């Protein structure tokens, strides 16, 4: 037997297939495997099965899909109402210009529109995982 | 008067734009002939060797330059690799994992960092 | 063996390339060196600020300029140069009085707006900033010692287990941590700095601008608009309110990442991993590139909005301040913009790990998969813009040279006009709904004409080509079809030899070198546009659609006062401007030989000269050349030196023209 | 001194050896090609860096690659004539 | 037993640094010695920058692609 | 002063000069003291940056090092 | 191969081996250089040739000897001679002390001709593209020299590249417990072989804890 180039290539393939599996394990300890680096944080897997895991939505991971859907629609309604009642209907610009003050309810509500967007995103993420 | 600050100028301007620059140029050309000159960019300086050895003496940075550093249990890794190669060894092949890795680590590049021989 | 004369250039070409240091062995040393260099640079900035404040305090006339700012002129510093005439009086001095220079920086308006009234306040400010420089240097020493003390605490450190070596990666967690840095930057350094400046305005700037008022009541936060009539600048109350709003927003935003506790805030890694990013955030070159790409819009908008909406008292009343500030900040932001691409290329060369061949997961991977499409389409848009701008300009030039101004192709700038009309309707609706209306916005919306359209197309062409060169260099820095091993070599290297067709200017650094010319040209176009529209809006609006107008009515016409500066008829206070004009022309032309003539010629020339020296009677018995052997500059060094000469000439030739034309 | 490396794609042309102006390269026996020979660079300390070897190499991408190292230059890699560094 | 693609058969190049990466070229000959690492010899219509239209490739860098066709590399 | 440029002459723009001194010599000396302090500290910093970190200090230097209690928390909080 | 006794050029004035050459300023610069290269050959007829340092020359019917500053000039003259079917030419490097080093036909066979006993120096067992990425070898032995990596290191970093793309199955490195570990280095329990068992059990505990925590909302 002499080591043909095909045999060397076979050793290359065997070595790479074994080592690529070994380095993923708890026995390689590379700086690229630290927290904040490539691997997910220990108790908080973000993506599994090609689907956003429940841990993505942070403190909302315990919320039900129905609860998140209700919160999403409610926040959408309230925030859209605030934006429409601040910009087009019931404008506050003239009132505040003459020394008045903003209708604080409108300002608080209008911030619930993007919150509602991300809330409905979280609702879909929860629904995918069956929660 | 609006002048009377030129008493400071008549000393500072000649000083910092003639005496200091000339002294700096002379000191720089003197420094150019030290064995330590530009030791951070010029290869083969004594201080570079001492700094590298000082880093190697630190317990954390002993095996820092090794590209293969990290294997917590290299014996387990080698045993697993040998087992995986045994099941895939082609027919009556006479190559083992140990000597294969030993000869794959030993290359022939005599002219690599040969500048580590003067300082 | 020892070195040759090229050692100086080789060392100085990477004098601050701390990654290339020889003693540096780990990210701890690199990060600590970078942190200490940051401290030293902050000290330099503080000393520069104190310098300007001192010279305004001592060798200047702030106490008199503040009284009558509109017709008066500020003083930069005195002139003490023994080369002037010891007799008569220089054109820069009032007879027997000392010699002075007019400041074109704009610090006078800055200090006047900020609330300075007396020289004593400026002197105390200079003292405080020198104190801050001391503090910065001492902080550098403190942090060097603290990190060395951690290193020494590794003499009493062991985990009693083989995992103890993991501490190697956390020694520089102080510098390399990202979540804490982002949280505290965006919160403190941005929001609370804005809030503190609002406090400064409410306590000093607004009190020291009008008659005495209430105890800094909340009526100091207004929403007027722009351009207070008397000082022709933004309302200080508006500025304070703006900084307050920005501060509140950024303080709220600064609570986003997990900085000090593991139970609050989301991690940046998890934010990126679930988006179209997940880049290698541990690269220092990548962070540098993407923050230089952040200072670029900031500096460009600074240039635009210092002029459009002048924020400082009587800044619009200075015909030289307004142009000098805009040109300065445009050049600064162009440099930062090209820096972002240069360091992106360096990131791809040095600090980017890529999958095997096909794993299209990283964003850089997906960009590199179709990089040819990117470069081809960028080339297409660059070609279109160049062809159709130069051809229409040539049409206008030819038809106006042929006594036919009415045969020009003048595309009315309809899209920019529509944007201006929408913005003007919004602003007018804002103003009409005010009991204190009749406001002004200065040059926020300017008359847009076909000349504006053509110049905007030229500027877009320049930006497209600069981005083309830089992006091609970045994408092919790791390997092109011509040289499919480019990531094995340095970021900058000479060439790949005359074979394989010839390979001059093949490195990514060579792509940067080529792109710097286009950056300079695009910046020159932008600055010429601004300065021409500033000098005569009417003549620009009518005769700027043909390039001969730019050549004659701007360059040839406006250069009259500068050349007449020093002549055989006397001198003006523009004598320095004309002398620097000629000197910068000489510097610009001197770099042509470093760019056109290449090394081998000169190496033979140096061999001949060295033959002479080793042949001259006395020299040969003192200096055999074996110590610091004179050699011609290497190829990359030659290209860089020619680029430096060209950049210096092109940049520094302009300020004399600006001063001669506007002042 | 530069770094001249020979890769497995070599087909024993001997053109790289013939093109070298300072006798850096040589032919060694091998068994990875029909020519039973591959190039070698035992004397890269004499490699000026002219890259004529790369011009002469006919493989798809050069089986011989010369890596320039400017912060490494010796008197031989610079072709010093008027001046001796020894 | 013949090894590799047949003579005169078009193959697509899979060598990433090759000038003809993902291009096609006729197989001139395949060296039958198992000791040869790059036995497959392929000739191309488009020459590279060295004005060379033929090169030897490895057994794992040619995939036996169909004929190019009209206006196709 | 002999003005140049069209606008300075056609608008009468003038550059006033204070007849007083600006800063007295004592104030300039007070600034120069702190400038010298900056200078000494900057020379020291340049020396330290040139020489860089010395890892072998644990063999000769006294003490035993110190990691501040927050630095440990920042180490184990992540990266 | 036997090295000749090439004397120092400053001590062999007026030698019969010197070919008739015109002599120019291109010759080696004395008074500044002491390292000289010498090339010797035996010719058959006095055929005119061109010196590498300017000017022409006529060989001798017997032995020939020339001195040059650079090895490149000697090799250029060697190629010129070999074009005239003149083999058996040897090129020597003369040290300052006079030491003679035999350089060009090092083993007696010209480098373009295969000779037994030679070994491929600076050989790399893969295509040129097989070199490891520079980014992978940062702050290792090959910090900016990825083309100098031994093939084992190249395979190791290639396997690491293969591994560090399957992110979900990676193992996050546990955060060290700085506050309660880190005693004085004299405070150790030795038992190195037991330390790996402690590694095994501690990592098993870490993995079990991570699995238990993940199986709460996933
Ligand atoms: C304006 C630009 C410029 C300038 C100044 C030069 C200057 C020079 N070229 Mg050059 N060149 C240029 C553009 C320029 N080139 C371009 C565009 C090309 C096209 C490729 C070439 C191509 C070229 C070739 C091919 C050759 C030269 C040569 C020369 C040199 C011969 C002239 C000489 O020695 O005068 C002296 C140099 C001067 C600049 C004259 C002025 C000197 C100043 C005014 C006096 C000293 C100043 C004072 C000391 C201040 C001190 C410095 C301060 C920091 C204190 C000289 C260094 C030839 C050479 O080197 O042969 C000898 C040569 O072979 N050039
Ligand atoms: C606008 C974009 C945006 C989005 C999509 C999110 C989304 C999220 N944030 Mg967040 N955040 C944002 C802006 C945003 N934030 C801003 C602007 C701030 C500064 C006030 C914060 C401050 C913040 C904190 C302090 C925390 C979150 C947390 C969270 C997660 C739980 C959601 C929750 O309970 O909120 C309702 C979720 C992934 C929590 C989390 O899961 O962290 C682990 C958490 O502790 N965020
Ligand atoms: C032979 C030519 C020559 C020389 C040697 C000088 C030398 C000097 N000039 Mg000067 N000058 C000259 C011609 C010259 N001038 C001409 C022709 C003009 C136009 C009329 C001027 C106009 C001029 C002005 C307006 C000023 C000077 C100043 C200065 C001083 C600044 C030094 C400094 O800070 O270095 C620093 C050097 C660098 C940063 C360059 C690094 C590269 C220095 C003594 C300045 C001064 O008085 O400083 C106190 C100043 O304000 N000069
Ligand atoms: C010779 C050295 C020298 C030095 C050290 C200074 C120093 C200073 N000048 Mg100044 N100046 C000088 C010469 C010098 N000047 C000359 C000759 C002119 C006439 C063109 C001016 C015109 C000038 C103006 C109009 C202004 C200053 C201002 C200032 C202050 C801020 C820095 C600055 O703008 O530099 C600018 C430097 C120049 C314009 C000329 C130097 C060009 C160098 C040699 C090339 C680049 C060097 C490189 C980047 C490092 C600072 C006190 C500003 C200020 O507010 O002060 C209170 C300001 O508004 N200077
Ligand atoms: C080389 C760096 C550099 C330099 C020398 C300057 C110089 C200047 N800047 Mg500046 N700037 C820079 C980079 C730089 N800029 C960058 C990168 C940014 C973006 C963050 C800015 C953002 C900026 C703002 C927002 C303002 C200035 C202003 C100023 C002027 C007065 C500052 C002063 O003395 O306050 C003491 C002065 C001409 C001020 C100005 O226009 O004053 C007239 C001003 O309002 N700059
Ligand atoms: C058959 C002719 C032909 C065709 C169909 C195309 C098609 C294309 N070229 Mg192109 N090109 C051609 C010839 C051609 N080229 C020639 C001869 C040159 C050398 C000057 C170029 C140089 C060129 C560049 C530099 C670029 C393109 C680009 C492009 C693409 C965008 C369209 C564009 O920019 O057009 C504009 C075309 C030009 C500016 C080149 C001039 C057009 C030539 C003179 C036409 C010649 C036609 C030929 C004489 C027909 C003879 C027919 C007869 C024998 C029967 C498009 C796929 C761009 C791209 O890749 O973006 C996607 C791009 O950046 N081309
Ligand atoms: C007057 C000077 C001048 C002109 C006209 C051009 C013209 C051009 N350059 Mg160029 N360049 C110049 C100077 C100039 N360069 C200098 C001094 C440098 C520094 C080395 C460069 C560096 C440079 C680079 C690095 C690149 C260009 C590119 C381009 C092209 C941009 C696309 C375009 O507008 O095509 C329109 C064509 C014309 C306007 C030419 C006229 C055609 C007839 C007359 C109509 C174009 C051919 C880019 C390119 O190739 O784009 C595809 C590119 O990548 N140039
Ligand atoms: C590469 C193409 C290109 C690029 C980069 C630009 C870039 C620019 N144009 Mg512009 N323009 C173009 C082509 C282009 N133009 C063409 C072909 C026309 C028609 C003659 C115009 C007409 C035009 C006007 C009237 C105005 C601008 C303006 C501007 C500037 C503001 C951005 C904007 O609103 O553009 C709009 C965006 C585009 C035009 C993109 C279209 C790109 C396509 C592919 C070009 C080809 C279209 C094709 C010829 C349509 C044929 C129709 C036919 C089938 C009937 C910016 C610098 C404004 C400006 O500078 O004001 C200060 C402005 O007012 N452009
Ligand atoms: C107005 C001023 C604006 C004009 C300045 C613009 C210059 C652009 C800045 C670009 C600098 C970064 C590029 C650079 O440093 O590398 C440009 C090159 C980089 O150097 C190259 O580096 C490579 C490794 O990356 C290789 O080692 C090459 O051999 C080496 O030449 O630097 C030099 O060649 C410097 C030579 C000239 C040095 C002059 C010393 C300056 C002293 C006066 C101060
Ligand atoms: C004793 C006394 C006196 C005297 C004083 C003096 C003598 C002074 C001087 C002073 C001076 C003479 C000063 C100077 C200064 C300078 C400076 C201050 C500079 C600085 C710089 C910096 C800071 C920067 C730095 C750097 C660099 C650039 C490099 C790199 C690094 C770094 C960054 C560091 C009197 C009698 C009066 C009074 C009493 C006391
Ligand atoms: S020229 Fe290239 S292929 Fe031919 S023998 Fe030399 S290295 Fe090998
Ligand atoms: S670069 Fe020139 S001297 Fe060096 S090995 Fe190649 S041919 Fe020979």
């Amino acid at each position: 037997y002499t080591e043909t180039v095909a045999d060397e290539r076979l050793f290359e393939q065997v070595y790479l297939q074994y080592t690529s599996e070994y380095l993923k394990g708890p026995l390689y300890w590379h700086p690229d495997k630290l927290q904040g680096w490539l691997p997910d944080y220990p108790g908080t897997p973000m993506i599994k099965e090609g689907k956003y895991t429940s841990h993505v939505i942070g403190n909302l991971k315990a919320f039900s899909s129905n609860e998140l859907a209700f919160l999403s629609m409610l926040f959408f309604g309230v925030g859209l109402y605030g934006n429409l009642q601040f910009n087009f209907y019931d404008p506050q610009w003239a009132k505040v210009d003459a020394g008045g003050f903003f209708n604080v309810s409108y300002i608080v509500e209008s911030f619930l529109l993007p919150i509602s967007f991300f809330m409905h995103i979280a609702c879909y993420i929860q629904r995918q995982n069956g929660k | 008067k609006y002048g009377d600050q030129r008493k400071f100028a008549a000393v500072l301007v000649p000083l910092t734009t003639l005496v200091f620059p000339a002294v700096a140029m002379g000191m720089f050309v003197l420094y150019s002939f030290q064995e330590d000159a530009f030791w951070r960019i010029v290869p083969g300086t004594k201080r570079a060797r001492e700094l590298d050895e000082a880093w190697r003496e630190h317990p954390l940075f002993a095996n820092s330059k090794d590209p293969l550093d990290g294997l917590i249990n290299p014996d387990d890794y080698e045993k697993g690799l040998e087992e995986a190669w045994e099941r895939a060894k082609p027919a009556g092949s006479t190559v083992t994992v140990k000597d294969k890795l030993k000869q794959l680590s030993k290359q022939n590049n005599p002219h690599w960092e040969s500048w580590r021989a003067m300082s | 063996g020892r070195c040759a004369s090229s050692r100086y250039l080789q060392v100085l070409g990477s004098i601050h390339d701390i990654e290339c240091g020889f003693g540096i062995d780990n990210t701890l040393s690199l990060n600590l060196q970078i942190f200490t260099a940051h401290w030293g640079h902050l000290t330099i900035i503080l000393i520069w600020v104190s310098s300007n404040l001192y010279h305004i305090a001592s060798n200047a006339n702030y106490s008199l300029w503040v009284k009558n700012p509109i017709p008066s002129m500020p003083i930069a510093h005195n002139i003490w140069d023994p080369h002037f005439t010891n007799s008569t009086s220089t054109p820069y001095s009032h007879t027997i009085i000392t010699t002075i220079l007019i400041a074109y920086s704009g610090i006078y308006n800055q200090l006047y707006t900020s609330g300075f009234n007396t020289i004593n306040q400026i002197y105390k400010t200079t003292f405080t900033f020198s104190c801050l420089a001391v503090i910065s240097i001492l902080l550098a020493k403190i942090h060097i010692n603290t990190h060395s003390e951690l290193l020494h605490k590794l003499a009493s450190h062991t985990s009693q287990i083989p995992s103890f070596f993991q501490l190697l990666y956390f020694l520089d967690v102080a510098i390399s941590s990202v979540n804490i840095r982002f949280n505290f930057h965006t919160g403190i350094l941005v929001g609370l700095f804005s809030i503190g400046y609002t406090g400064h305005l409410l306590d000093i700037t607004i009190p020291a601008s009008r008659a005495p008022l209430i105890h800094t009541s909340p009526s100091y936060l207004t929403f007027f608009g722009g351009l207070k009539s008397n000082t022709s600048s933004l309302y200080l109350t508006d500025i304070a309110h703006h900084h307050l709003a920005i501060g509140i927003i950024s303080i709220l935003t600064g609570h986003l990442y997990s900085s000090f506790r593991a139970a609050l805030g989301t991690y940046i890694r998890d934010i990126l991993y679930t988006s179209h990013l997940t880049h290698s955030i541990k690269s220092l070159h990548l962070a540098l590139s993407l923050i230089l790409a952040s200072c670029t819009p900031l500096t460009s908008t600074t240039a635009q909005h210092i002029y459009s909406l002048t924020p400082y008292f009587y800044l619009s009343y200075d015909h030289i301040y307004s142009t000098a500030l805009y040109v300065h900040h445009s050049y600064i932001t162009s440099f930062l913009a090209i820096a972002s691409h240069a360091h992106t290329a360096i990131t791809l060369v040095r600090d980017w790990v890529a999958p095997l061949e096909q794993e299209s997961s990283s964003k850089q991977i997906r960009i590199h998969t179709h990089k040819a499409a990117i470069i081809s389409h960028l080339s297409w848009v660059s070609l279109w813009l160049g062809f159709h701008t130069l051809a229409v300009y040539s049409h206008n030039d030819t038809c106006i040279a042929f006594n036919s101004p009415s045969k020009q192709i003048l595309i009315e700038a309809s899209n920019g006009q529509l944007i201006q009309q929408a913005s003007g309707k919004a602003l007018y609706g804002t103003i009409n709904s005010i009991n204190n209306y009749n406001k002004s916005f200065d040059s926020f919306i300017h008359p847009i004409s076909p000349g504006d359209l053509y110049v905007h197309h030229a500027i877009a062409l320049g930006l497209h080509i600069t981005v083309l060169i830089l992006l091609k260099g970045g994408l092919e820095a790791r390997g092109s079809k011509l040289m499919p091993d480019k990531m094995e070599h340095s970021f900058g290297f000479s060439c790949d030899g005359p074979g394989r067709g010839g390979t001059c200017d093949i490195s990514a650094w060579d792509s940067f070198y080529l792109a710097t010319f286009w950056m300079l040209n695009s910046n020159a176009w932008i600055s010429f546009y601004f300065h021409y529209k500033h000098l005569t809006p009417r003549q620009f609006s009518e005769s700027s659609t043909y390039l001969e107008s730019w050549f004659r009515d701007y360059l040839w016409f406006n250069s009259t006062p500068l050349i007449h500066g020093y002549s055989t008829l006397g001198a003006n206070d523009l004598s320095v401007q004309s002398w620097s004009f000629l000197l910068t022309h000489l510097a610009w032309a001197s770099g042509f030989m470093f760019l056109i003539s290449w090394r081998g010629y000169w190496q033979e020339l140096i061999d001949i000269i060295l033959y002479i020296h080793l042949k001259t009677p006395i020299l040969i018995n003192l200096w055999n050349g074996d110590i610091y052997t004179p050699l011609a500059l290497s190829i990359v060094q030659a290209r860089f030196i020619g680029l430096v000469h060209f950049s210096t000439g092109l940049i520094l030739t302009y300020p004399p023209f600006i001063i001669g034309a506007t002042s | 001194s530069h770094a001249v490396k020979i890769y497995d794609t070599c087909i024993g042309c001997t053109l790289c050896v013939r093109a070298c102006p300072t006798d850096v390269l040589e032919m060694v026996p091998a068994s990875i090609n029909a020519a039973k020979q591959v190039a070698s660079s035992p004397r890269v300390e004499d490699c000026v860096g002219c890259k004529r070897c790369e011009t002469a190499c006919p493989t798809d991408f050069l089986s011989i690659r010369v890596y320039l190292q400017d912060n490494e230059e010796t008197q031989y890699s610079l072709g010093l004539d008027l001046v001796d560094w020894s | 037993p013949w090894v590799g693609p047949k003579k005169g058969s078009w193959v697509k190049i899979l060598r990433p640094e090759s000038y003809w990466f993902q291009q096609r070229g006729q197989v001139v000959n395949v060296n039958q010695k198992p000791e040869v690492k790059y036995p497959v010899t392929v000739k191309f219509d488009s020459v590279n920058y060295a004005n060379v239209n033929t090169n030897g490739y490895a057994l794992w860098e040619v995939i036996e692609a169909p004929a190019p066709g009209p206006g196709e590399v | 002063r002999v003005p140049g440029g069209k606008r300075t002459q056609e608008l009468g723009l003038v550059i006033p000069m204070a007849d007083e001194d600006g800063l007295t010599d004592g104030q300039v000396a007070g600034l120069f003291v702190i400038a010298l302090v900056v200078f000494i500290s900057a020379m020291d910093l340049a020396k330290t940056m040139y020489n860089g970190i010395n890892p072998a200090k644990f063999k000769t230097s006294k003490g035993k090092g110190y990691i501040s209690p927050l630095v440990k928390r920042y180490i184990e909080n992540g990266f | 191969v036997v090295a000749e006794a090439i004397p120092r050029p400053e001590d062999l004035l007026d030698s019969p081996k010197f070919p008739m050459f015109e002599g120019s300023t291109g010759g080696y610069m004395s008074r500044s250089t002491r390292e000289r290269h010498a090339i010797t050959w035996t010719a058959k007829g006095q055929a005119k040739f061109e010196m590498p340092t300017g000017g022409f020359a006529i060989m001798n019917q017997g032995e020939n000897l020339c001195y040059f500053r650079k090895k490149e000039q000697c090799i250029a003259l060697g190629k010129q001679l070999r074009k005239m079917k003149i083999e058996n030419y040897k090129i020597y490097r003369l040290k300052k002390d006079g030491t003679v080093i035999f350089m060009h036909p090092a083993d007696g066979v010209f480098p373009e001709k295969v000779n037994k006993g030679r070994v491929q120096v600076n050989g790399r067992p893969f295509t040129i593209r097989g070199n490891p990425q520079q980014s992978e070898l940062k702050f290792t032995k090959y910090q900016g020299k990825g083309y100098e990596a031994d093939p084992l290191t190249t395979m190791f970093v290639k396997a690491r590249v293969m591994a560090f793309a399957d992110v979900p199955n990676l193992f996050a490195l546990p955060q060290p417990n700085m506050d309660e570990l880190v005693p004085a280095e004299e405070v150790d329990k030795y038992t190195r072989q037991e330390y790996t068992t402690r590694m095994m059990e501690a990592l098993k505990r870490v993995q079990d804890d991570r699995a238990a925590k993940a199986a709460k909302s996933l």
